[PDB]
C-alpha cells in the first residue's frame, strides 16, 4: 500500500454485513462500535434507542466548525441527503440508514458511507478552486487546524491555486528523514511537466503567508502544492482532493515503514555478525 | 477407556489364557449351551467401532483376551466384505475365511505372543483350534447381516470406513 | 484522552485487533503474510505484501506464518504484519494511541523486550502495556458470577489452534512450574476430521478439503456423554442424526455434498482421549488438570478447582465443560475416596468443590479483558510511556506491577 | 585512500594489547574482575594509547593484565550518517549479550566500546579476534553506504509514484 | 486499581445480560 | 573416657565421641510419622529422609532453638541407639551444645531429660558461640553467626560470655533467599516465594556475593554485562542472573526487606562500641565469623571495609592519622561451617577424666537447679 | 558516610618511584635545526631522539621535545623515511614508537597520514614489541 | 613435537610425578586429574576434588610421592596416596587472598606457596602436632607474587611478582635444617634476608629459575625481555629485548642455556655467552618441507606451533636443568607438548646450543 | 590443662601480627 485508502474499512464492512442480512429478510443484529480514522476523527456506529432496524453511523471532527464555515452542510445535503439526519449529542453529523427500506444496489450508499471523513474536507477545497475559475482574485485565506499544532492554509489567485501544510516533526530524527523525502518533491516535475509544483521551507514560513501567528520552529516545516486549472478542473477535482488531503499521513506512514526496512536490514547483518564470531570457538 | 467384557462368570472355564465363554452358535464346536439372547460375540459387535480406535488395552481377565480376539477377526471380515456384490457373497467367503488356516498363541503370531498363553498338551491345542474355528464362522455370520444394506446387497460405508483401522495396531493378516 | 487505545491479541491462527471498549475485535484475520517468491531485491518490493484472506490464495505470492506456537518466529514479517494492522485496518495514528498487546504465557526476557522496541522505534507510540493471557480470560469470565466473588484464582484451559495448556493462576501472577501443554489443539482435529472424511466421503475437492472440514467441525461437532451409546444411536436411528451438507465447487461452481456423522463426536473426543490421534501422548486432559492442581500448593489447590476457566476457541463445542467437570469429579473422588478407606482418622477430610464455568464470552477472552483494561483510567498509571521507554530504556517493557 | 595503513596500525596495536591472563582480586577477597574497568590496582594499568586516521577517525587502546578496552570514533561525515550510526550502535548495544564482548555503553565520546576479558581470549582465539575487530570496521562502513543510498533510493521511487498519479 | 475493571464489569452484565442423560 | 558429643543443628545432627576429628555420625535433624500402612511406626534422619514423600514429617528444631521435647526423645533415641551410636547412655558422660541465646527453661528441661530420660553418668552443656572459637585459638572474643534463620552475636570474654552482650539480626540465609525470589521477579521472571524457594536456594548459593562497593557493583551492573549468568533451571527453562547476585545478600548490610534495625556490620561497630574501653580493642581484634551466610565471596572485606568507614566517621570524628592505628581482625577460616563440634569433642576430650567439670547424676538427683555452675 | 573511603591511607599499597628526575633538558633546537637546514635528515633525527626527558614530570618540558621530534618526522617523505629508520639502533627505534603514538593524539594537516606511513618503517624495524615496550612503559614521553 | 590435547579450556598448570609415568593437571577448574600413560593411550586414573576455586599451582614431590596445591579458594592441600586414593590435609596458609603458584623444595622437607597479598608463605610439617605450620616473608614485598623456583640448596628462593623484581631470599627455618654454606650470594642468611634485587624499571615477572648448579637466576617479564643475572660476575645482569610477545615460561637446560615460552605459542631458545655478559636468541625451536606445502587448515585454523594458544608453564622431564634432554609445556590451549633435543637438532641443522 | 595446650595451638595463628660464620 503506497497511497492511504480514503474510504474507511470499518463503516463499509459493518454496513455490507448490515445490509446483506437485510437483503436476506434476517433478523435485525444489535449494533454498537466505537472506533476512529486519521486526525482526530471519532466515529460510532449504533442503533438509536435500541431500535435494530434503525443504523446511525456518526462521526466527530474537533474542527467541523470550520469546515461547516465554508459549505460542508450542503455538500454533504446533496450527497446523502435523506440519509442525513440531525447530529448524535456530542457528534458533529449524523447518518441514518434503514434496514426496512434500503435501494437495490447496494454498493453504492455504502461507498458513500466510507467517505464520510474525506467530503468533510472537500468543501473548503471546492470553493477555492472555483474562486480561481471565475476569477475572483482576492479573497480571504482559510486556515484549518486539521490537527492541535499543524495548519493547512488554502489560497486562491490569478492562475494557481496554492495550498500550504505547516506540519511538525516530534521525533528529532524525523526531521532529518522528513527532509530528504520533501527534497525530492523539489525536483519533482521531471516526471510530470503538468506535476503540482511542490515548494518546500524547513523552520520560517514562505513568502506568502506572511505574519498572521505563524509558528517557527526546528521540528516544523512548510510544504506548498501549487495546484493549476489542470489539477483543479471538475473532470480532476475528487482525484486530487483525495491525494492532497492525505498526502500529510502518507509522508510519515513513509518515514515510519522506511524506518521498518532500515530494521531488517539491521537485522541481517546483526545476524551475518555473530556467525564470524562463532567460527572462533572451536567446538 | 477402552470396553472390557462384563460377562465373568465365577464358573467359567479357559482354554490356554483364554475364557471358553459360550455362544448361540449353529456351528459345531466346542462351545457351551447358551439360553440367553447375549454372549461373547454380542458384546464384540457392540463394542467393535468404539474399541478398533484404542492402541493400549488392560486386560481385566480371561474374559477380555476372548472379546480382544473377536475384535480383531472382525476387522478381518471387513478386509473381505469390503470387494463383495451381495450379503449372499459375504457369506460365501465369511465360510472361506472360518476354514483359513489361521496362527494360534505359540505359532508365529498371531502378533501378540507377549499376552497370551501356549495351548500345551495335544487336548488344549486340538480344542483351541476349533473353538477360534467356531468364533470365526459365527462372528463372520452375524456381521454378514450388519454390514450389507437393504438395497442393491452393497456393503454399508458405515462398516466399509473402519477397514483400515486396526485394533491395538496387531492384525491377523 | 478522547481517543482509546488499540488492542492486538496475535495468536498461532488468528489475531484479533480493534479498539479498547469494544465488546468485540474489529477484525479477525488469519495471521499469515504473502510475500514474494524471489527473496537480494531492490526497489520497494519490501512493500508488497498482502494479509489475511486476500493472500490465503494470492496467485504469484508464498504465503508465510510469522507466528508459531504462540510464539514469534520472524520479527521482520511479524514487523511489516503490524505495519498493515495500524496503517490498513485501524487506520490509527499510531502517534495518537497507547497500545496493548499481548504475549504467550512462557515468553521470556529475551522475546517479549524485543517486541516493544519495533514499535517504539518504528511506530513511534506513545505508550504500550504488553499483557498475559491468564489473567485477561480470568477477567473475561467474571460476567458470569459476580454475585459470587471475583479473584485471579483459578485454573485456565487455553485452547486455540496452535497449542493448548493448562495454566493454575493465584492471585495475580502465573506459577510457571505446574504449566502443563497438551499435543492436542484446533488444527489436529480439524487434520483428524479431514482424515475420516477422505476414508469415507467422495465428491469433495482435494483443494476444499481442509475447508470443510473445519466447517463439519467448527459448525456440528459435540461432546457426549459416552462413545457407544452415540455409535448406538447413530446406527439405531441414523437418520435423525446424519446431517447433509452441500458445498460449492471452487473450479466448476458445481454443488457436492457429504454425509456428516461418525466425525461430529469424535472430533473434540481427543481432547479426552489423545491416544485416538497422537502416539506421543495418552493422558486426557481431564487427568491433566487434576494432576496440574495436586502439584500446586496445598493451600491454593481448593481455589484452583472451584475456578477452572475456559479460555479459546478450541474449547467452544458444546456440553465441553459439563464433561470436563465429570472427569474430575469421577477422578479426584475416586483419588479421596482411597484416603478413606486407607485411613480411618485421616479418611474423611472435604469433598473437593470441582466448577467448570461456560460464559457466552469464550472465543473473545484475552481480547476481551485487554478491551476492559485498556478502558479503564488506571491502563494509562500501569502503561510505559515512550518518555520512559527513551529515558530509561527498554528495561522498562521486562514486567509490569501486578495491579492487585 | 589512508584507510589500510590505519588498520595495519590498529591491528599490531591490538596485537600487543590483547596479551592476557586470568587474574583474582588484590583488593576483594576471592573477587575477579576486568582491571581495566575497576582499575582499583594501578599497577595492573598499562599507558593508553590512540590510534588516529584523521581529526575524526581513531581508536582508543586501554590496556590491563587481564582485559582490553577498545574504544573506535567512527567516521560520521554528516548527521543522518550521524544518526544511523547512533541508530546503529545503540541496536547493537541492546543486543549486547549476544555479542559477549561488546559493551553496555560506549566510553564517553565514542560510538561504540569492546570491553574483551581474558574469559574471551580463553575461550576464543586472540587473532580471529582481531580479525573480527577489522572485518567489522570495514563492514558498518559498507552497511551504512548501502542503507544511505537504500534511503535515497526509496525516496525517488515514494516521490514519484505520489506526483506520476497527479 | 483492579476496581476499574470490576466496577466496570458490573455496569456491562446490567444491561449485557438484560438480552438428564449425563450424570447423576 | 568414655565421652560422647552432640551438636543438634536445626538442619543436621553432627554427634561423635570426644577426640574425634570429624563428626562420626552427620544426618538430618528430622522425625517422620507415616501416613498410610521396611516402614516402622517412626523413621529417623536418614531413613526419614529417604521416605520423605511418605511420612508427615517434623523438625524439633526451629531456630536452634526447642519446640517439640516428644519427638526431639525420638531423635535422641535414634542417636544412641544402634543404627547410630549403639551405646549405653547409662555408662557414657555427654556434651551438648547450649543453643545461642535460649531461654534457660529449654536450658533446664535438657538437663532434666539426660539424667531423668536417658540416665547419664556425666552431662555437660558448652556454648555454641564460644567452642566456636576454641578452634581457632580463643577465649574471649566476638561471633558473628548468620546461619539459615537470624544472625546472631556474642562476646566472650575468657570462656564465660556475659548474657547482655548478646543481640540479633532478623536477617540470615531464608531471608535472602526469599528477597533473591523478589528479585527475580522483578527481573521479569514468574517465580513463587513457596514453590521454587528450594530453586533459588541453589541459585543464591551457587551465584550470589556480597559486594565491597555498592557504588561501583552497580555501575557494573548497569554499565556492563560481566554480572549476568545462565542458569539452568529444573524444568529446563534458562535465565540470566545479574546484579541481583550481590543485590540480595546485601539485606544483611541494608530496610531492603522491610526489616527494622542497622544491618551486621553496623551493629557489630554499635555493640563493640558499648563495651569497657580495654575490652574493646580485645574483642576488635577477635572478631570470629561462621555459619552459613558468612561465605558469601566479599563477605569478610565487605565487613572489614564497613567497621573501618564507622570507627572513621563514628569513632575518631574525623580523622585520619587516627585510623592507621585502628587494629582489626575478622578472621574467617576455610572451614566456617561446622567447627561447634569440633570444638566440643576437644574439649570434652581433654577434661574427659577430671571430676569437677562434668556435672553428675548424683547431683542431679540432689537437684538445687545445681544444672548451671557460674 | 560512605562517600568516605578507607583504601586510601592503606600501608601496603603500590607507590611510584622514578627518581631520576634531576633535571630536564630535551631535543635541542638549534642542533636540529643546523642539520634541518642542510638537508641532512637523517643527522636532524639523531639529534632530536638526544637526552628525552623521560624523568623530568613536568609536561611542558615533554611537549617542548614532541614538538621538537615531530618537525623533524614531518619535514621528512615517505621515499627517504625507509633510510632514516635503518640507521638507528635497536634502542633508538624503541624510542621513535613512543613519540609517534604521541603524535596521533594531535592530528592536524594531514600530519596523520604520514605518521601512519612512519609508523610502518618502524614497526619493520622494531616489530610488535617495539610497540610493547610502549604500552608497558611506565615513564614515558 | 609430541602434542597431546587433555581438553579445549586451559591447563592451569601440571606436575609430573617421579618417573614420569603420571601427570597432574588441572582442567581450568577446582580439581586436578592424574593421567597414567598405558601404551600409546593416555588413561585418567585419579580425581583430586577438594579444592572450591581454580587450582593455580601443582607440584609433585618425586621422592616422597606427594602433591601439593594451591588455588584461588586461599588454601593449599598436600595430597597423600593412601591405598588406591589420594587423601588431602588442609594446610593454612593463613593468606587473604588467591594462591597464585606452589614448588616443593629440591629436598622435599618444605613448600613455597604463592600468596595474593604481598607474601611469601613458608609451610613445614610439625611432626608432635601432626599439623602443617607456615611462617610468612612480608617486606620489602608490595605486590602479587607470580612463579617461584628453588635454589639447588633448599634455602635460597627465586621470586617474580608484580613488583617489576626479582629478588632472592633466604628461607631458612632452623627447625628443620643444618646451618647454610656461605655461597656467592652472600654469608648472612638469616630467614627473610635479601641477598638480590633486579633493576629493571617496570615490567611484570611470569616465570623464574635457577641455574643447574644454582649460581645464576634467569627470568621473563610481560615488556618481552628475558633477562639472568650470574652471581660469579657481581650479579651483573644480562638483558634481552624481543621482537615478539611476552614469555610466560622459563627454564635452564644446560648452565648457560634457556628454553623459554608464552603467548607465540612456542618454545624459544636462549644462550648465554659467560664471557661477552650477554644473553642470545638462539631461536625457534617449534618448527612446520610437507608443512611448507598447502597445509591446508580443516574449518573447523590457520595457525602453526605446538600450541593453539599462549604456553603457561614449561617443566624439565629428564637431565635436570644441567643436560636437560627431554621437557614439557602445558598452555591454554588445553594442550601438554613433549619434545626431544637431538630430533630438534636433526631437524634445524643450523641451530646450536651452548 | 585447657588453657594450657589452648594457647599454643593459637600462637600458630596469632603469629599474624648468632650467624658471624
Ligand atoms: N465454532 C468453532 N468451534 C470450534 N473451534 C473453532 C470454532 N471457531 C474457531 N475455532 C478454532 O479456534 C482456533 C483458533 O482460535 P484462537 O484464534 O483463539 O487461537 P490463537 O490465538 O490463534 O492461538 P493460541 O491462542 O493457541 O495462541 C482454530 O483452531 C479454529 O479452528
Ligand atoms: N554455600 C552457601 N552459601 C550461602 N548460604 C548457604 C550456603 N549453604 C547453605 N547456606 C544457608 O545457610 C543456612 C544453613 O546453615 P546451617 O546448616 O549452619 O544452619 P542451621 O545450623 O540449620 O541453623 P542455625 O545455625 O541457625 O542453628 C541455610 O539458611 C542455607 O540457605
Ligand atoms: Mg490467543
Ligand atoms: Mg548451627
Amino acid at each position: 500500500m503506497i497511497l492511504l485508502e480514503v474510504n474507511n474499512r470499518i463503516i463499509e464492512e459493518t454496513l455490507a454485513l448490515k445490509f446483506e442480512n437485510a437483503a436476506a429478510g434476517n433478523k435485525p443484529e444489535a449494533v454498537e462500535v466505537t472506533f476512529a480514522d486519521f486526525d482526530g476523527v471519532l466515529y460510532h456506529i449504533s442503533n438509536p434507542n435500541g431500535d435494530k432496524t434503525k443504523v446511525m453511523v456518526s462521526i466527530s471532527l474537533k474542527f467541523y466548525k470550520e469546515l461547516q464555515a465554508h459549505g460542508a452542510d450542503e455538500l454533504l445535503k446533496r450527497v446523502y441527503g435523506s440519509f442525513l439526519v440531525n447530529p448524535e449529542s456530542g457528534y458533529n453529523v449524523s447518518l441514518l440508514y434503514d434496514l426496512e427500506n434500503l435501494p437495490a444496489s447496494k454498493d453504492s450508499i455504502v461507498h458513500q458511507a466510507g467517505m464520510l471523513k474525506r467530503n468533510c474536507f472537500a468543501s473548503v477545497f471546492e470553493k477555492y478552486f472555483q474562486f480561481q475559475e471565475e476569477g475572483k482574485e482576492g479573497e480571504n485565506r482559510a486556515v484549518i487546524h486539521y490537527r492541535d499544532d499543524e495548519t493547512m492554509y488554502v489560497e486562491s489567485k490569478k492562475d494557481r491555486v496554492t495550498v500550504v501544510f505547516s506540519t511538525v516533526f516530534k521525533d528529532d530524527d524525523d526531521v532529518v528523514i522528513g527532509k530528504v523525502f520533501m527534497q525530492e518533491f523539489k525536483e519533482g516535475r521531471r516526471a510530470s511537466h503538468t506535476a503540482p509544483q511542490v515548494l518546500f521551507s524547513h523552520r520560517e514560513p514562505p513568502l506568502e503567508l506572511k505574519d498572521t501567528d505563524a509558528a517557527v520552529g526546528d521540528n516544523i516545516g512548510y510544504i506548498t502544492f501549487v495546484l493549476f486549472p489542470r489539477h483543479t478542473n471538475a473532470s480532476a477535482r475528487d482525484n486530487t482532493i483525495n491525494l492532497i488531503h492525505t498526502f500529510r499521513d502518507y509522508l510519515h506512514y513513509h518515514i515510519k515503514c522506511s524506518k521498518a526496512y532500515i530494521h531488517t536490514r539491521m537485522r541481517a547483518k546483526t545476524s551475518d555478525f555473530l556467525k564470524v564470531l562463532n567460527r572462533a570457538r572451536p567446538d | 477407556p477402552a470396553y472390557h467384557s462384563s460377562l465373568m462368570d465365577p464358573d467359567t472355564k479357559l482354554i490356554g489364557n483364554m475364557a471358553l465363554l459360550p455362544i448361540r452358535s449353529q456351528f459345531k464346536g466346542p462351545a457351551p449351551r447358551e439360553t440367553k439372547d447375549t454372549d461373547i460375540v454380542d458384546e464384540a459387535i457392540y463394542y467393535f467401532k468404539a474399541n478398533v480406535f484404542f492402541k493400549n488395552y488392560e486386560i481385566k481377565n480371561e474374559a477380555d483376551r476372548t472379546l480382544i480376539y473377536i475384535t480383531l477377526y472382525i476387522s478381518e471380515c471387513l478386509k473381505k466384505l469390503q470387494k463383495c456384490n451381495s450379503k449372499s457373497q459375504g457369506e460365501k467367503e465369511m465360510y472361506t475365511l472360518g476354514i483359513t488356516n489361521f496362527p494360534i498363541p505359540g505359532e508365529p503370531g498371531f502378533p501378540l505372543n507377549a499376552i497370551y498363553a501356549k495351548p500345551a498338551n495335544k487336548q488344549e491345542d486340538e480344542v483351541m483350534r476349533a473353538y477360534l474355528q467356531q468364533l470365526r464362522q459365527e462372528t463372520g455370520l452375524r456381521l454378514c447381516e450388519k454390514v450389507f444394506d437393504p438395497q442393491n446387497d452393497k456393503p454399508s460405508k458405515w462398516w466399509t470406513c473402519f477397514v483400515k483401522r486396526q485394533f491395538m495396531n496387531k492384525s491377523l493378516s | 484522552g478522547r481517543l482509546p487505545a488499540c488492542v492486538v491479541d496475535c495468536g498461532t491462527g488468528y489475531t484479533k485487533l480493534g479498539y479498547a471498549g469494544n465488546t468485540e475485535p474489529q477484525f479477525i484475520i488469519p495471521s499469515c503474510i504473502a510475500i514474494k517468491e524471489s527473496a537480494v531485491m531492490k526497489g520497494v518490493d519490501d512493500l508488497d505484501f498482502f494479509i489475511g484472506d486476500e493472500a490465503i490464495e494470492k496467485p504469484t505470492y508464498a504465503t508465510k506464518w510469522p507466528i508459531r506456537h504462540g510464539i514469534v518466529e520472524d520479527w521482520d514479517l511479524m514487523e511489516r504484519f503490524m505495519e498493515q494492522v495500524i496503517f490498513k485496518y485501524l487506520r490509527a495514528e499510531p502517534e495518537d494511541h497507547y497500545f496493548l498487546l499481548t504475549e504467550p504465557p512462557l515468553n521470556t526476557p529475551e522475546n517479549r523486550e524485543y517486541t516493544a522496541e519495533i514499535m517504539f522505534e518504528s511506530f513511534n507510540v506513545p505508550g504500550l502495556y504488553i499483557a498475559v493471557q491468564a489473567v485477561l480470560a480470568l477477567a473475561a469470565s467474571w460476567t458470569s458470577r459476580q454475585v459470587g466473588e471475583r479473584t485471579l484464582t483459578g485454573t485456565v484451559i487455553d485452547s486455540g489452534d496452535g497449542v493448548t495448556h493448562v495454566i493454575p493462576v493465584a492471585e495475580g501472577y502465573v506459577i510457571g512450574s505446574c504449566i502443563k501443554h497438551i499435543p492436542i489443539a484446533g488444527r489436529d482435529i480439524t487434520y483428524f476430521i479431514q482424515q475420516l472424511l477422505r476414508d469415507r466421503e467422495v465428491g469433495i475437492p482435494p483443494e476444499q478439503s481442509l475447508e470443510t472440514a473445519k466447517a463439519v467441525k467448527e459448525r456440528y461437532s459435540y461432546v457426549c456423554p459416552d462413545l457407544v451409546k452415540e455409535f448406538n444411536k447413530y446406527d439405531t436411528d441414523g437418520s435423525k442424526w446424519i446431517k447433509q451438507y452441500t458445498g460449492i465447487n471452487a473450479i466448476s461452481k458445481k454443488e457436492f455434498s457429504i454425509d456428516v456423522g461418525y466425525e461430529r463426536f469424535l472430533g473434540p473426543e481427543i481432547f479426552f482421549h489423545p491416544e485416538f490421534a497422537n502416539p506421543d501422548f495418552t493422558q486426557p486432559i481431564s487427568e491433566v488438570v487434576d494432576e496440574v492442581i495436586q502439584n500446586c500448593p496445598i493451600d491454593v489447590r481448593r481455589p484452583l478447582y472451584k475456578n477452572i476457566v475456559l479460555s479459546g476457541g478450541s474449547t467452544m463445542f458444546r456440553d465441553f465443560g459439563r464433561r470436563l467437570q465429570r472427569d474430575l469429579k469421577r477422578t479426584v473422588d475416586a483419588r479421596l475416596k482411597l484416603s478413606e478407606e486407607l485411613s480411618g482418622g485421616r479418611l474423611k477430610p472435604k469433598p473437593i468443590d470441582v466448577q467448570v464455568i461456560t460464559h457466552h464470552m469464550q472465543r473473545y477472552a484475552v481480547w476481551f479483558g485487554g478491551s476492559m483494561l485498556a478502558s479503564t483510567p488506571e491502563f494509562y498509571q500501569v502503561c510505559h510511556t515512550k518518555k520512559d521507554y527513551e529515558e530509561i530504556g527498554p528495561s522498562i517493557c521486562r514486567h509490569n506491577p501486578v495491579f492487585g | 585512500a589512508t584507510l589500510r595503513p590505519y588498520l595495519s596500525a590498529v591491528r599490531a596495536t591490538l596485537q600487543a594489547a590483547l596479551c592476557l591472563e586470568n587474574f583474582s582480586s588484590q583488593v576483594v577477597e576471592r573477587h575477579n574482575k576486568p582491571e581495566v574497568e575497576v582499575r582499583s590496582s594501578k599497577e595492573l594499568l598499562l599507558q593508553p594509547v590512540t590510534i588516529s586516521r584523521n581529526e575524526k577517525e581513531k581508536v582508543l587502546i586501554e590496556g590491563s593484565i587481564n582485559s582490553v578496552r577498545v574504544s573506535i570514533a567512527v567516521k560520521q561525515a554528516d548527521e543522518i550518517e550521524k544518526i544511523l550510526c547512533h541508530k546503529f550502535m545503540r541496536f547493537m548495544m541492546m543486543r549486547a549479550e549476544n555479542f559477549f564482548i561488546l559493551r553496555r555503553k560506549p566510553v564517553e565520546g565514542y560510538d561504540i566500546s569492546f570491553l574483551i576479558t581474558n574469559f574471551h581470549t580463553e575461550q576464543m582465539y586472540k587473532h580471529k579476534l582481531v580479525d573480527f575487530v577489522i572485518h567489522f570496521m570495514e563492514e558498518i562502513d559498507k552497511e551504512i553506504s548501502e542503507m544511505k543510498l537504500s534511503v535515497n533510493a526509496r525516496a525517488r521511487i515514494v516521490a514519484e509514484e505520489f506526483l506520476k498519479n497527479f | 486499581p483492579t476496581s476499574g475493571i470490576v466496577g466496570a464489569l458490573m455496569e456491562v452484565m446490567q444491561k449485557r445480560s438484560k438480552a438428564d442423560e449425563w450424570e447423576d | 573416657r568414655k565421652v560422647v558429643v552432640c551438636d543438634n543443628g536445626t538442619g543436621f545432627v553432627k554427634c561423635g565421641y570426644a577426640g574425634s576429628n570429624f563428626p562420626e555420625h552427620i544426618f538430618p535433624a528430622l522425625v517422620g510419622r507415616p501416613i498410610i500402612r521396611e516402614i516402622k511406626d517412626l523413621m529417623v534422619g536418614d531413613e526419614a529422609s529417604e521416605l520423605r514423600s511418605m511420612l508427615e514429617v517434623n523438625y524439633p528444631m526451629e531456630n536452634g532453638i526447642v519446640r517439640n521435647w516428644d519427638d526431639m526423645k525420638h531423635l535422641w533415641d535414634y542417636t544412641f541407639g544402634p543404627e547410630k551410636l549403639n551405646i549405653d547412655t547409662r555408662n557414657c558422660k555427654i556434651l551438648l551444645t547450649e543453643p545461642p541465646m535460649n531461654p534457660t527453661k529449654n536450658r533446664e528441661k535438657i538437663v532434666e531429660v539426660m539424667f531423668e530420660t536417658y540416665q547419664f553418668s556425666g552431662v555437660y552443656v558448652a556454648i555454641q558461640a564460644v567452642l566456636t572459637l576454641y578452634a581457632q585459638g580463643l577465649l574471649t572474643g566476638v561471633v558473628v553467626d548468620s546461619g539459615d534463620g537470624v544472625t546472631h552475636i556474642c562476646p566472650v570474654y575468657e570462656g564465660f560470655s556475659l548474657p547482655h552482650l548478646t543481640r540479633r539480626l532478623d536477617i540470615a540465609g531464608r531471608d535472602i533467599t526469599r528477597y533473591l525470589i523478589k528479585l527475580l521477579l522483578l527481573r521479569g521472571y514468574a517465580f513463587n516465594h513457596s514453590a521454587d524457594f528450594e530453586t533459588v536456594r541453589m541459585i543464591k548459593e551457587k551465584l550470589c556475593y556480597v559486594g565491597y562497593n555498592i557504588e561501583q557493583e552497580q555501575k557494573l551492573a548497569l554499565e556492563t554485562t560481566v554480572l549476568v549468568e545462565s542458569y539452568t533451571l529444573p524444568d529446563g527453562r534458562i535465565i540470566k542472573v545479574g546484579g541481583e547476585r550481590f543485590e540480595a545478600p546485601e539485606a544483611l548490610f541494608q530496610h531492603l526487606i522491610n526489616v527494622e534495625g542497622v544491618g551486621v556490620a553496623e551493629l557489630l561497630f554499635n555493640t563493640i562500641q558499648a563495651a569497657d574501653i580495654d575490652t574493646r580493642s580485645e574483642f576488635y581484634k577477635h572478631i570470629v565469623l561462621s555459619g552459613g551466610s558468612t561465605m558469601y565471596p566479599g563477605l569478610p572485606s565487605r565487613l572489614e571495609r564497613e567497621l573501618k568507614q564507622l570507627y572513621l566517621e563514628r569513632v575518631l570524628k574525623g580523622d585520619v592519622e587516627k585510623l592507621s592505628k585502628f587494629k582489626i581482625r575478622i578472621e574467617d577460616p576455610p572451614r566456617r561451617k561446622h567447627m561447634v563440634f569440633l570444638g566440643g569433642a576437644v574439649l570434652a576430650d581433654i577434661m574427659k577424666d577430671k571430676d569437677n567439670f562434668w556435672m553428675t547424676r548424683q547431683e542431679y538427683q540432689e537437684k538445687g537447679v545445681r544444672v548451671l555452675e557460674k | 558516610f560512605r562517600k568516605v573511603d578507607v583504601d586510601e591511607y592503606d600501608e601496603n599499597k603500590f607507590v611510584d618511584e622514578e627518581d631520576g628526575g634531576d633535571g630536564q633538558a630535551g631535543p635541542d633546537e638549534g642542533e636540529v635545526d643546523s642539520c634541518l637546514r642542510q638537508g641532512n635528515m637523517t643527522a636532524a633525527l639523531q639529534a632530536a631522539l638526544k637526552n628525552p626527558p623521560i624523568n623530568t614530570k613536568s609536561q611542558a618540558v615533554k611537549d617542548r621535545a614532541g614538538s621538537i621530534v615531530l618537525k623533524v618526522l614531518i619535514s621528512f617523505k615517505a621515499n627517504d623515511i625507509e633510510k632514516a629508520v635503518q640507521s638507528l639502533d635497536k634502542n633508538g627505534v624503541d624510542l621513535l614508537m613512543k613519540y609517534i603514538y604521541k603524535g596521533f593524539e594531535s592530528p592536524s594537516d594531514n600530519s596523520s597520514a604520514m605518521l601512519l606511513q612512519w609508523h610502518e618503517k618502524a614497526l619493520a624495524a622494531g616489530g610488535v614489541g617495539s610497540i610493547v615496550r610502549v604500552l608497558t612503559a611506565r615513564k614515558t614521553v | 613435537m609430541a602434542y597431546h590435547s587433555f581438553l579445549v579450556e586451559p591447563i592451569s598448570c601440571h606436575a609430573w610425578n617421579k618417573d614420569r609415568t603420571q601427570i597432574a593437571i588441572c582442567p581450568n577448574n577446582h580439581e586436578v586429574h592424574i593421567y597414567e600413560k598405558s601404551g600409546a593411550k593416555w588413561t585418567k586414573v585419579h580425581e583430586l576434588k577438594e579444592h572450591n576455586g581454580q587450582v593455580t599451582g601443582i607440584d609433585w614431590a618425586p621422592e616422597s610421592n606427594r602433591i601439593v596445591t594451591c588455588g584461588t579458594d586461599r588454601n593449599a592441600y598436600v595430597w597423600t596416596l593412601k591405598g588406591r586414593t589420594w587423601k588431602p590435609t588442609l594446610v593454612i596458609l593463613r593468606i587473604n587472598r588467591a594462591a597464585r603458584c606452589v614448588r616443593w623444595a629440591p629436598n622435599e622437607n618444605k613448600f613455597a606457596v604463592g600468596s595474593g597479598s604481598r607474601v611469601i608463605s613458608i609451610c613445614y610439617f610439625e611432626q608432635e602436632n601432626d599439623w602443617w605450620v607456615c611462617k610468612h616473608i612480608k617486606k620489602p614485598i608490595r605486590s602479587t607474587v607470580l612463579s617461584l623456583d628453588w635454589h639447588p640448596n633448599n634455602v635460597l628462593l627465586a621470586a617474580g611478582s608484580c613488583d617489576f623484581k626479582c629478588r632472592i631470599f633466604s628461607a631458612y627455618i632452623k627447625e628443620v635444617e643444618e646451618r647454610p654454606a656461605p655461597t656467592p650470594w652472600g654469608s648472612k642468611m638469616p630467614f627473610g634476608e635479601l641477598m638480590f634485587e633486579s633493576s629493571s624499571s617496570c615490567g611484570w615477572v611470569h616465570g623464574v629459575c635457577f641455574s643447574a648448579s644454582g649460581s645464576r637466576v634467569a627470568w621473563v617479564s610481560h615488556d618481552s625481555t628475558v633477562c639472568l643475572a650470574d652471581a660469579d660476575k657481581k650479579m651483573a645482569v644480562a638483558t634481552l629485548a624481543s621482537e615478539t610477545l611476552p614469555l610466560l615460561a622459563l627454564t635452564f637446560i644446560t648452565d648457560n642455556s634457556l628454553v623459554a615460552a608464552g603467548h607465540d605459542c612456542f618454545p624459544v631458545l636462549f644462550t648465554y655467552d659467560a664471557a661477552a655478559g650477554m644473553l642470545s636468541f638462539g631461536g625457534r625451536l617449534d618448527v612446520p618441507a610437507r608443512e611448507r606445502f598447502q597445509n591446508l587448515d580443516k574449518k573447523a585454523a590457520g595457525l602453526d606451533s605446538l600450541h593453539k594458544n599462549s604456553v603457561s608453564q614449561i617443566s624439565v622431564l629428564s637431565g635436570g636443568k644441567a643436560k636437560c634432554s627431554q621437557f614439557c609445556t602445558t598452555g591454554m590451549d588445553g594442550g601438554m607438548s613433549i619434545w626431544d633435543v637431538k630430533s630438534l637438532e636433526s631437524a634445524l641443522k643450523d641451530l646450536k646450543i651452548k
